[PDB]
């Protein structure tokens, strides 16, 4: 029932910025945190960075604390990422990823994008 | 709990009374639905503050003073009383159980005063 | 043999289970401000009572804050509607010498007012945190919130303020009352204690920290949720208060508009013009900090702990926010988490701080609300008694904790940690050697 | 009337025993509010009319008939009766607590018509 | 039912105490106004549940322990039981009657525990 | 008028004539069919009931 | 918007049919000459 729809990508020029964006089907906006997961070519996946849709505070990976950015506008359910000064390992597919989270902890992924 | 609810219907008095606890035991469980439980619990409520002014509380059963009269039902029920169910029985009763109310409730109040009566010379 | 089945009434047996919990206001007031009668709660300290406890688990919280919504609701539902001010803004704002701070002055629009087929140009102050800018020109502006909810302007008649509330079981329900000094949210309680109500909570409003609550009975306590490290929010609750003062020294004008409701702007403002700011007790703050930091690697075991400023997120997390009576403010809360570590009055800080007026409504974005303007200059005063903090995972070889808690919830998990509720089971058998008597 | 409300939990059973008055006695006291007191009424009402049917509404305490088995908590509680509270004696029974009611409910039965058919003899 | 319902005053407390069924039955019948059931249910449950606690559940008068000396009502009412129309009797008394209640409650426990004693010999 | 109250602003879209009844003159005027006599709620479409 | 989302219908895609419904021919034809058996027993001799 739920669906996390997404647009933006295709080919980006080496150095140029980047938009990706996913749009929140009906569930409720503001319960589950949002997860932004990736996976390069022949590898596994990993984590970028979460973003709690009701207050925004985002939280990155260590490594890309300076090129990554979150954030949303919640009265159109839609979430944003902007990735700055793509390189060439980046070449990979961008996924969203809903979290069950408890009142008082993070659990794991139950619909992909 | 629920079973046989009303099924001792149609049976004799003797053995329909044997399930008189099955039916004793009702009173369970839009915002405008809440009355129901206070329906419910006044019903019971005034079913048993009768039974206690007849001093009739701490049983399913009991006996009472006031024989039997010629009037109300003028009949004879104890050769009926294995044939018949109870709704043909309340039927016919239904004519004078409400003035047999007042002197069970007196007879009550007999026995009362004359046991503190009693109780008066301890 | 022979031990015939017995039976006991009255029996002291419980169990856990929801139930809904009777509130209880103050004999004096400004539903709640009459009712429930003020109480007068005991309470017993239990022998060998020995019962388990759960912060995180406990059903009341969620009623504490359902409660909360529905009063505000309640008290905001008879003022006005503020839906025909959304007109085009046709505003320059370079009138009084300090306009940059604010940028909204007589701001012009136009409005129906006494006669519906007049329309007639007013004007008014605006924060400009309140306002959009509309496409083309610069002067064109729109309300923040109107194009997306309708803004109700806050009865000032009927002013809140966090009146102490006292919450009571119906009866066959029992609140169990951990004594404990040393309790860190989960496991066993052997100091069980029982009272017909809870003591006055208040209803706080903040955010990165709580300013009028309890405080603990050992040193600086945390309590966090231990299913996973990956937690969302980390409660530190202090032992010792720690005062924080604010003011807002410039005086406000306020001005009056009728729609006959009477809706109310800011008017000219009078002396000269400040920031509002805070100050607070300098070598108290990172003492505090260092304890903090002396009881948080504790638990993590061989880490460095380090604090920076939020970072994202709207301004209610980015900076810590509460209000001093009816206004709002916004403080830029770097300075007070840019220490580090590793493995008593003197040299006041001071903060500097925003306020605005369009508050989207604090547990749920969609519903708005307008607050008009407080006379003259205005100070409050408070003494915080606790931190939210949350954990940036990721980082290898370093810890890194930083002010949270934007969830209003948080706040009352934070302060109804001490009870719980407990159905009692009255009737228990038993087995005995006498029966019945024919 | 509020003191020690459970305060006989820790104690010996009779000792704490001692003490059922104190919490027999509670049923007492925004506009949704009003159901806190049709739900403790139900509480109480279904209680007291469930020690009706086991005759035993008039009493604190009191015994019946269908003995005690093996089965159920198999236990030597009189020895262990001076040590243990009553959540742990309840944790143990309640597995059979309800196989128990009927027992006692039937009993009550058994006895109304054995003391009704001698009464019949009148 | 309604006749006579507060008429039993002005005449001695023994003569009053023939009508006491009458004021006992009555427990009877915007939407604002359901509040009403609910204190009346109340009232009537909190009073049937005290005389429980007392023992006294199953008569309209009953006997117990414990006397009146010459603290409390310092009288003598005997010869002014045909002089006092209850009244100014309890407002007399009404100094003492919280007093007297928990004596009378913990005097139904010694004697169920008595009995449960005697009862232990079996 | 969307937003901006001094902005009215012209739209248009699809309906069925049973759901249009005709006025006076030139048949191009046209008003919704119940808007003379009562008050019309669209459907919450997420209640779907 | 009014923000109210009214909603109403756009372009249509794809060429237009008259919405319609089916039926079984035969089961309504004998549905209708078992219910005309049955009412024709309340009513004596009519057609
Ligand atoms: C009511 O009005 C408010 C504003 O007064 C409005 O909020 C705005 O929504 C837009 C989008 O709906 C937000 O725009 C984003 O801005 C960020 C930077 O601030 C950009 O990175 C985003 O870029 C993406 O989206 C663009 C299309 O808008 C793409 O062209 C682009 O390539 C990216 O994919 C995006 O532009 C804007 O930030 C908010 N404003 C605020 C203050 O938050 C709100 O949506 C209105 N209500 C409704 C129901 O629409
Ligand atoms: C808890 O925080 C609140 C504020 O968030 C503190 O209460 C406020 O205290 C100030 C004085 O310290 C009060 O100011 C006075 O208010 C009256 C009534 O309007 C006014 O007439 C005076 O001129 C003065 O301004 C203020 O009213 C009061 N309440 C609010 C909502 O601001 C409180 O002190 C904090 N707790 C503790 C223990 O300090
Ligand atoms: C809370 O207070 C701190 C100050 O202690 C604020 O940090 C400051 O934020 C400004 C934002 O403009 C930073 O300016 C930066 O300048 C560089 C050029 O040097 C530019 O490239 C950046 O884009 C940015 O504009 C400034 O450096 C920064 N100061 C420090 C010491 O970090 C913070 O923004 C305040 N937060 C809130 C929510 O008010
Ligand atoms: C309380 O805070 C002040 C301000 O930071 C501390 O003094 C400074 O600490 C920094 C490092 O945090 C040093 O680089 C400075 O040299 C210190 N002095 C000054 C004048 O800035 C102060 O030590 C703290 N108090 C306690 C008791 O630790
Ligand atoms: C100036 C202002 O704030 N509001 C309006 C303005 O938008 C409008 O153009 C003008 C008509 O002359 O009337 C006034
Ligand atoms: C007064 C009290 O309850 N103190 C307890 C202590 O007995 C216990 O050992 C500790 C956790 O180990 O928590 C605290
Ligand atoms: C810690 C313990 O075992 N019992 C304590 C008792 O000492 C203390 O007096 C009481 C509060 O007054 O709380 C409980
Ligand atoms: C923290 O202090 C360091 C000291 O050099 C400074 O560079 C940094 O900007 C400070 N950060 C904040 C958020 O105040
Ligand atoms: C079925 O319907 C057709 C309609 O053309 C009718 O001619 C025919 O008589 C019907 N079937 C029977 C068995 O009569
Ligand atoms: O988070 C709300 C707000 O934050 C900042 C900018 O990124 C805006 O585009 C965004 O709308």
């Amino acid at each position: 029932q739920v669906r996390l729809a997404q647009y933006g990508g295709g080919v980006k020029r080496l150095g140029a910025t980047m938009t990706l964006s996913c749009v929140a089907s009906g569930y409720t906006f503001n319960d589950y945190y949002i997860h932004w997961v990736r996976q390069a070519p022949g590898q596994g996946f990993e984590l970028l960075g979460y973003i709690d849709p009701a207050n925004g505070r985002p939280d990155y990976a260590g490594a890309l604390r300076e090129r990554l950015s979150f954030y949303r506008d919640k009265s159109m359910e839609t979430l944003y990422m902007d990735l700055r000064s793509l390189r060439y390992d980046d070449t990979a597919m961008y996924y969203c990823v809903r979290n069950v989270g408890t009142a008082g902890s993070l659990l794991h992924y139950d619909h992909w994008g | 709990v629920f079973l046989g609810f009303l099924g001792a219907a149609g049976s004799t008095m003797g053995a329909a009374s044997m399930t008189l606890t099955v039916q004793a035991r009702n009173l369970l469980s839009g915002i405008k639905q809440l009355q129901a439980r206070v329906l419910a619990v006044e019903r019971y409520l005034r079913d048993q503050q009768l039974l206690g002014i007849w001093g009739c509380s701490g049983k399913l059963i009991c006996c009472t003073n006031v024989p039997w009269n010629s009037s109300w039902s003028n009949r004879n029920l104890s050769e009926i009383w294995d044939n018949m169910t109870w709704l043909q029985w309340d039927k016919e009763i239904s004519n004078y159980t409400q003035i047999i109310y007042g002197l069970l409730e007196e007879s009550q109040n007999q026995q009362e005063k004359n046991e503190q009566d009693l109780l008066a010379l301890d | 043999e022979n031990l015939w089945v017995t039976v006991y009434y009255g029996v002291p047996v419980w169990k856990e289970a929801k139930t809904t919990l009777f509130c209880a206001s103050d004999a004096k007031a400004y539903t709640h401000a009459c009712v429930p009668t003020d109480p007068n709660p005991q309470e017993m300290v239990l022998k060998n009572v020995t019962e388990n406890f759960n912060m995180w688990k406990n059903d009341m919280v969620d009623q504490m804050h359902e409660d909360v919504i529905s009063l505000w609701d309640q008290s905001l539902k008879p003022c006005v509607k503020l839906t025909p001010l959304c007109v085009t803004l046709n505003c320059t704002n370079a009138t009084a010498s300090n306009s940059s701070i604010i940028e909204g002055m007589k701001c012009s629009f136009n409005i129906t007012t006494e006669l519906r087929d007049k329309r007639e140009k007013k004007n008014a102050l605006f924060y400009k945190l309140d306002i959009v800018q509309l496409d083309g020109n610069s002067s064109q502006y729109r309300l923040i919130n109107c194009n997306t909810s309708v803004i109700t302007q806050a009865c000032p008649k009927v002013s809140f303020d966090p009146i102490p509330i006292h919450y009571c079981a119906p009866a066959g329900y029992a609140i169990l009352k951990c004594n404990n000094k040393t309790f860190t949210g989960t496991g066993p309680c052997n100091n069980v204690s029982t009272v017909q109500c809870t003591h006055g909570i208040k209803p706080v409003v903040s955010t990165q920290l709580l300013l009028n609550g309890s405080l603990a009975e050992g040193e600086i306590i945390i309590r966090s949720e231990n299913i996973t490290k990956n937690v969302k929010t980390i409660i530190v609750h202090l032992n010792e208060s720690v005062k924080i003062e604010c003011t807002r020294p410039n005086n406000k004008t306020r001005t009056s508009i009728r729609i006959g409701q009477w809706f109310y702007a800011t008017g000219q403002v009078i002396g000269d013009i400040r920031e509002a700011y805070c100050n607070i007790n300098e070598s108290k703050w990172n003492e505090t900090l260092q304890r903090v930091s002396k009881k948080l690697k504790e638990y993590f075991p061989h880490k460095n702990i380090t604090f920076q400023p939020s970072s994202g997120g709207d301004l209610e997390i980015t900076t810590h926010s509460f209000n001093c009576g009816g206004e709002f403010f916004y403080c830029n809360t770097s300075s007070l988490f840019n220490r580090t570590y590793m493995a008593n009055s003197t040299r006041t800080i001071t903060i500097h701080c925003r306020i605005k007026q369009i508050i989207n409504m604090w547990q749920e974005v969609g519903r708005a609300m307008y607050a008009p303007p407080i006379a003259g200059n205005i100070t409050c005063i408070s003494n915080i008694t606790g931190l939210l903090l949350t954990r940036d995972g990721g980082k290898n070889n370093t810890e890194t904790f930083r002010p949270g808690g934007g969830n209003m919830k948080d706040n009352w998990r934070s302060e109804l940690y001490k009870y719980k509720v407990v159905k009692i089971e009255p009737l228990g058998v038993a087995p005995t050697r006498c029966k019945r008597r024919v």
